[PDB]
């Protein structure tokens, strides 16, 4: 039995000391399913992925199956994708239209809204079937993006997102036409745990600015050139968030980060023209030079990641303490021109599919990690996240919040103490912001 | 992607041996890893694509595949399919060093005519086996639907256009580090 | 770890509820194969799989192996199939015939008994070869059915069946001749709970009569008549088992659901005939109309079960909480015409076999349910059992005991309660009949 | 079944290669889910037949499969086959709503001639990859022992009888909602 | 072991159907146990040989397999090929006593001629499905690489060398009770 | 959870008794990794496995991936193939030569030594380098052997295999030349707990004696020959070491098994010649005649395991309760004729490998009771460990230390009742010898 005492031990923010055990430990995940993942705010997708009434899309929050679908009143609805009959899947497809659901099993009819409507053979054998309708969930939407939450206890989503924002709306708010996700949905299966995959989005340029995309970069500079002249990047900031885990990383002037990955017709797109121009425009409030941020990483705990820069949005779904699957979008402005939205197409297909020249190299390191980990000794030593200790304050000119330098750890550490927080504290009263 | 729409008078003997023979030697560069050989297959206008699939029931059995304005787990040109090239033949592409070890198992090859002379249209099923360092296995099934031209190498032609469809919905294998 | 008072509250059939836990909770499935399976008078199959002397057939007790084989005095014994000495398997093929069993590791020689005869160096190594043989089991047959108990303690198969006898007899008891196996046992796995399979063919005809087999009947009917014609059975009963958990269901009158699944023939045999009527006059002693009994199905607890009409027997095999395996095979009358055992034979390969247009649509069910108890939330508010509640009498002039609607859940709560005494009564003395 | 006994004198080029292409195309209906037009295969007199293979000592081999009067996987006529068509193209059918993915890859075709004239035996192997929903995969492998007809089809030939022998005892899939 | 030094211009329709054919029979006579038939193809000087393979950076790639000098998997010759057919047919044989269930998908088949004549050396592609007891399946790939002599048998050839290369470094099998 | 005293009830040395449930039990093997496997002497390989400086094998310690490797003072270092950071494996082939270590996730930087020399960033973002190294294990070489062990306080290689070492020298101490490595590492995976596999090299010549390896000898015997005069060896003795839990089996003058497996050329060079009376001078004064040993069997407690007369080596990699790896290698003497080498790596092939006509046979075996303890009664009643019991001296006027029959489980006592004090006793201070 994992005591509160024992949980606070596995993570160190002060010493900058993580125990392995959080990777591996099954007791630690099957707590985690209901301390982080049970009240916690999870992505599900874009507004856009179920656009007019009776659109559904069949996702995961943790590891319970969720169903994300329009109403007629224009608003989206959350409901656990679980018959409460007997268990079986109400929504079965992956995405599409319904005008109802019914369940397969015993013939169980429900709306869209996810409401028990008619019970077969109710009056004979038979309760009220308002009480007995599938489990919903909070739908919050920021600027696009749906999120969710079992918990009524937790805070609102503005307030759990807290300073974190402003640079989600660097992605999220460049026109005030919004954004729309581009069609398609990639997933494929990782065996490594969760937290890997959401502390390299978190503070992780460390990987990017060394050796893992050393063969990345070069797949996407020009064959006249090679890594010996390829501009290695050095300048740059890291946000650590005040309350929630979340953490930002990004590259200050210099083009040759986003030149290789997204080309030159997407950094004309992102640093110059009027779109360019709108966009600093519009995140006036900020005081932050959004046209000189280049390859930037987030997440936003515990599991929604992505790369605004090149708008490269993923959820790491959890599956046991040695598993992951990654479910992958991109989005696009709503009034960007066809040959951007091509442009910012084919590139993240390029660079973080499954068999994307980055994302190889992201997943082959995080598979041997867990495996090492099967080992005694492997788990007896805590790992190293000292990295930009008590370097990072408040005090910046262009960036908010607590700001450090691009290559530390103090996001990292805090989404470490985040999640240790989630884990030993039971009450969203000591746990709020 | 419908049932191949195969000519009712089939291909002559030795045209079915020829492509199936490219087939089998494409395999044997793939499998041993001669990248840079494989490469020379492509030709400049080279469509390589693989769409997503997902699962739908059979009264919306049409939004299967992923469109062309839709994302894909390949959607590549000459130009995109040469920086894979140099990123697998590389010392610090950590996904395949150390390499893995694959085999092509092709079989069911389909020959077309077109209307342009010494190209054709090609169907084939085949079965990927990917074994990876300790204990990795990972095996793909599917079909190939290339347009093949007449060209004087080693194997006999060259690849114009290249459609995958991997019989997969969420991929099993934490990547696709191979080529198909 | 799991205490009395928690396992209680598990299961409770006065609400009609049922926490989802007891399909997936690893700790639970331990205690089962302990508490349930270890003395549980469980299915091993039928006579006529072992008619000879020396026949024998390689099966299991819940996870254990074990060896069915008949003596040259025409009992049956079975026995634990391990060697005492390591634990190598004595019994390596699925069925034949043997002269004496040896073991291929140190070369144990044992008779057809299943008793130690042989020990290889004995004289210059070694101890009594009379209590170094392998476990054996209590061995008790029910009218063809061979059934087998672990415990000494236990009750006789005779009573733990009760009052279910003579809804066994239905389809057991026609002819003076008896049942004969027709030869060959189906096998295959399914991701699910052993419950959610011995609940369906205990008290589940609703999944038939609504949703899940709507195919099914498509594919049993004439090709010139489709669905909208197809006849709705609603009439009919259910019953409950006085004590052991056992229960069945059955249409009465409406020979829709046997015509399409049977055929004309099978249902013409089963309704009419002198072989019918003899049957109603062999079961005269229980006062049911058997002839009017169509479409029936039966769980023995926990996981034999049958349906008595089409003659389908099955036994689930558990294999953790998340897997099972089931071994299928068919009963028909011994002095039964070859037209009619080839008719039965045909239509429980196109129905019930791993490619069959029933069974492909029961498991599909029942993998999406186990699928989704992976998730925090989906186990963590119980499954609706409330039909059918507090409306069974045991009054009934037809059909003895325990006797509701045939769509209800009367049966099931009496499984489940039965399942939830055995797992919390760790004796005999409070827990028999 | 023994050992297959293929004629000294192999099949004439012609013959093998309308044989083989039979079987692409045929596995390129059922992959693409042609079920209608997979059923106009199958002759009026089709025994289509999948015995139980069980685990036997070298002294009872002779009792591997099951017999005619047992039981099996699957024993079909043309009218049991119509009612499988009817249930997988039905919206209703659950276990094949949402489809599975499916690839026949098929080899090792050895054709033998009979005394009816434009009458074959046929054997070959497979390889069926089933993946069905998020995760779900099922490799099944065998050999098909086949009665071929020559037909004035699109695929040229039509199914006389089949007899499907599956390298399984127990089934590793939970269903067999797949043609073979 | 580099590239299949593959002929430039192809083997002739005959005798890569002739070949093709020896295979389809090899793999029908492992399948169904005919081991004393299988034992027969092989010559008096036959070298059966499975190399051990190994996880190598690019730059030590030519380590990856074990040399002649190493152990292996299988480095048999026709004396100690006889001892495992009669351990395999044995009725004390335990390891093959109830036998698997095997299958030996064959394709990828390309014939290369030699300096001897009716010698060809021959690559080819595989696919061994391994169904063992009542759960227990391994699927193995890889390639062989083998020298065939006609020979006057049932199957048109007669084995004098090969080389089996595994698509594996650690096996996943718990053993090689079965013929590549 | 397991107290000492339920540990000390599982092996009962005495009775000859052994609780099945320690080759199936989770938690049991959990505490195997630390109490065992981490503070036991394992083997990694041989010294010509890594001849040259630089040159590297990766290997495993439990499951803890090592790498071992040959320093510039001609010294071999053991440690952990884990980077500190973030856990990324550090040399990621199986063997070959480096003049340094650098991790693909960040660019650590580490030396032969396993030290690490250079981190990316350090005097930017940054903690000492001497004290974030890859933990190193203790080093000892015995006759070719490598040996690696974590714990400090553990005895000495030399104590840890006490009067065993007469034994090893059987195989190791035969030429002042030594003895050197084949070429190439068999690997395989057997379902299997690894306690069977090394039981069977301590203590179980009773398998080969009997109906196992029947096959075996029917492979390696003349093809007019057939097992009526391949000759039945029943002659020979059993070793079971003072502390340690090792032990040797072997056959005394009967040839028949010796000349069956390794033929008539190995067999002469073992017995009759100048290479086998140099080794009876040489191991004359440990009072062991080493020319009538003939076929040997050897167990170095936990799992390394040898067959003298064959040079057959094998080191158990635990994968869970219920599997295991199995890395094998061959030696010879290093100044043998090309001949006998030739003969030493074709019958090895020919019998040992995975396709081996002696391994097949032993693995069959053990994948089969693996499965058996899958099921409750299966692991409810103790196994026959009674062999030979009270028939083992230690005034052998033949072979020195406590010596019994060679069919005998006097080792395998020995090795079980070595298992509980490790899995019992926490400190070396009562554990050693
Ligand atoms: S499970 Fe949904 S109605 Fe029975
Ligand atoms: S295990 Fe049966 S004799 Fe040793
Ligand atoms: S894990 Fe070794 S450098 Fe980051
Ligand atoms: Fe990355
Ligand atoms: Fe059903
Ligand atoms: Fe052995």
């Amino acid at each position: 039995n994992w005591t509160p005492e024992a949980i606070r031990g596995l993570v160190d923010q002060e010493k900058g000391l993580l125990d392995p055990r959080i990777y591996a430990d099954q007791s630690l995940y099957e707590l985690e399913l209901e301390r982080v993942f049970g009240r916690s705010w999870l992505l599900l997708g874009h507004e856009s992925h179920v656009p007019e009434t009776g659109d559904f899309l069949a996702t995961y929050m943790g590891e319970d199956p969720v169903v994300m679908v329009r109403q007629k009143d224009k608003s989206i609805k959350v409901f656990l994708n679980q018959c409460r009959h007997r268990g079986m899947r109400i929504c079965r497809s992956d995405a599409g239209n319904a005008k109802a659901f019914t369940c397969s099993y015993h013939g169980w009819a429900y709306d869209i809204a996810g409401k028990l409507v008619n019970v077969p053979f109710e009056k004979e054998a038979f309760f009220d079937k308002a009480e007995w309708g599938p489990l919903q969930a909070r739908v919050a939407t920021y600027k696009g993006l749906v999120f969710a939450n079992w918990d009524v206890q937790a805070p609102d989503l503005e307030t759990y997102l807290g300073d974190a924002r402003p640079y989600m709306d660097v992605m999220l708010d460049r026109t005030p036409a919004g954004t729309v996700a581009i069609g398609g949905m990639q997933k494929w299966v990782i065996p490594c745990n969760w937290k890997f995959a959401a502390e390299q989005f978190c503070s992780d340029m460390y990987h990017a600015g060394t050796t893992t995309h050393l063969s990345g970069i070069l797949a996407g500079i020009p064959p006249e050139m090679d890594l010996s002249q390829a501009q290695i990047p050095t300048k740059g900031n890291q946000f650590r968030a005040a309350w929630g885990g979340h953490g930002s990383g990004w590259y200050v002037d210099e083009p040759g980060s986003l030149l290789a990955v997204m080309g030159p017709k997407v950094t004309q797109y992102w640093t110059e023209g009027p779109a360019a121009e709108l966009a600093e425009q519009r995140l006036g409030h900020t005081g932050m030079p959004v046209r000189r941020m280049v390859g930037q990483h987030m997440t936003i705990f515990p599991t929604c990641s992505f790369l605004p820069a090149m708008n490269q949005i993923r959820v790491w779904h959890p599956r046991g303490p040695n598993e992951i699957e990654v479910w992958a979008f991109t989005l696009v402005d709503a009034d960007a021109p066809a040959e951007i939205k091509e442009e910012y197409r084919r590139h993240n297909i390029r660079n973080f599919s499954a068999g994307g020249v980055f994302e190889q190299d992201d997943g082959e390191n995080w598979v041997e990690i867990q495996k090492g980990l099967r080992g005694y000794k492997a788990k007896s030593q805590p790992f190293n996240a000292q990295m930009g200790l008590g370097r990072s304050q408040t005090g910046h000119p262009d960036f908010p919040g607590n700001v450090g330098y691009v290559y530390a750890e103090e996001a990292a550490r805090g989404m470490y103490h985040h999640w240790m927080r989630m884990m030993s504290e039971p009450s969203w009263a000591t746990l709020k912001p | 992607f419908k049932t191949f729409e195969w000519p009712s008078k089939a291909a002559g003997l030795e045209l079915q041996n020829e492509i199936e023979q490219f087939y089998y030697r494409e395999a044997q560069l793939l499998d041993h890893r001669a990248y840079e050989a494989w490469f020379a297959l492509l030709d400049k206008d080279i469509h390589y694509f693989m769409p997503l699939r997902t699962n739908r029931m059979i009264r919306e059995g049409e939004l299967e595949y992923s469109g062309d304005q839709d994302l894909a787990h390949f959607d590549e040109t000459h130009e995109t399919m040469y920086g894979r090239i140099r990123k697998v033949t590389s010392d610090v592409g950590w996904a395949e060093n150390p390499p893995s070890r694959t085999r092509h198992l092709v079989s069911n090859v389909i020959v077309k005519e077109t209307a342009t002379p010494d190209t054709f249209e090609v169907n084939s099923a085949f079965i990927l086996y990917r074994n990876r360092l300790e204990r990795q296995v990972d095996i793909f099934a599917g079909e190939r639907r290339d347009v093949l031209r007449r060209a004087d190498n080693n194997l006999g032609f060259s690849i114009a256009k290249r459609t995958i469809l991997l019989d997969a919905s969420t991929l099993l294998s934490n990547n696709l580090s191979m080529f198909f």
